Parts: structure tokens; C-alpha cells; sequence
């Protein structure tokens, strides 16, 4: 998103076939990708996989 | 998963970063230098025979 790299925290990135979400490894608890369950590192031209998709901001969304 | 129940699927890859985070390393760190990590382990299998 905007051209870096979010891993999640603590769990996993699924897709239902059309949203993408993220999820605790263990049991599905689908949430709502935002930047306080995803860290960046680094641009997207390195890792092997990366899918392009919408990372909500907390903060952008209100100020 | 497979020795704690049903066997889950799950990507190699994305099965190692898992294993890099029981080790106190963050998964970034796999993703990005994943052609080597590769080539170090065949190298490393290779040198058992
Ligand atoms: C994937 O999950 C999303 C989010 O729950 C689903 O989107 C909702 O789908 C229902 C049923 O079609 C709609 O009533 C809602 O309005 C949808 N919400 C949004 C925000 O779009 C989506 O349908 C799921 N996809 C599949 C293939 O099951
Ligand atoms: C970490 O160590 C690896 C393994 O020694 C380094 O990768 C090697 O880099 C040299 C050049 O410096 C190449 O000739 C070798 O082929 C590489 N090895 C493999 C297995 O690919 C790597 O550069 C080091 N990382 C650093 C120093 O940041
Ligand atoms: C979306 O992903 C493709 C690779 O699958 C990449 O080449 C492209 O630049 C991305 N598009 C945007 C808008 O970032």
C-alpha cells in the first residue's frame, strides 16, 4: 500500500475471495486491515508474493 | 499442525516465518532475504551426504 510493505503483527492475511482481512493464526477471527495490525518494512519490490490492497489509517481517516 | 490435530495447509514460505518468529526474529527479515535463506539450506543439505 502506497508503495510499502505491511507484514502483520500477530496472524495471518486471508481473503474470502474478494475482501482481504487479517486473522489469527489459530482461530478465524477475520478484522479489518489497519496500520495498528500491520508493520512496515521497507518497498514492495522485494518480496516474493506481495498483492497490492488497501491499508485503512486511523489517524488519515480523521485529520 | 498436523502432530495437534487436522493437517493445515500452509505455504512453506509463510510456514517459515512463522519459525523465524518462535526465534525472536521478526518475519520481514524472511521475506526479504528468502532467496538466500534458500540457497543456504540446500547448500547445507548438500554437504550432509
Ligand atoms: C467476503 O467478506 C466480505 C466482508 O464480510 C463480504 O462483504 C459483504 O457481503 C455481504 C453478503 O454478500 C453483503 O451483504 C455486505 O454488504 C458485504 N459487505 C461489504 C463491506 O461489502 C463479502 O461478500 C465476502 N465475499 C464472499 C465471496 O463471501
Ligand atoms: C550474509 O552471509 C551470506 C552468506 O555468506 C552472504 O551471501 C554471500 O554473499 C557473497 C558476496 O558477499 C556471495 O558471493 C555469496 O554467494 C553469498 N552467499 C549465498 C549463500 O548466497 C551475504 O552477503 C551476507 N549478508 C550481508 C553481509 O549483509
Ligand atoms: C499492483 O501489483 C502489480 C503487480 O502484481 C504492480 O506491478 C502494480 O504496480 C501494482 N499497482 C499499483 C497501483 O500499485
Amino acid at each position: 500500500h502506497d508503495g510499502k510493505a505491511h507484514f502483520p503483527r500477530e496472524g495471518v492475511f486471508v481473503s474470502n475471495g474478494t475482501h482481504w482481512f487479517v486473522t489469527q493464526r489459530n482461530f478465524y477471527e477475520p478484522q479489518i486491515i489497519t496500520t495498528d495490525n500491520t508493520f512496515v518494512s521497507g518497498n514492495c519490490d522485494v518480496v516474493i508474493g506481495i498483492v497490492n490492497n488497501t491499508v485503512y489509517d486511523p489517524l488519515q481517516l480523521e485529520l | 499442525t498436523f502432530g495437534a490435530g487436522p493437517a493445515l495447509q500452509i505455504p512453506f514460505p509463510m510456514q517459515m516465518a512463522y519459525r523465524f518468529n518462535g526465534i525472536g526474529v521478526t518475519q520481514n527479515v524472511l521475506y526479504e532475504n528468502q532467496k538466500l535463506i534458500a540457497n543456504q539450506f540446500n547448500s547445507a543439505i548438500g554437504k550432509i551426504q
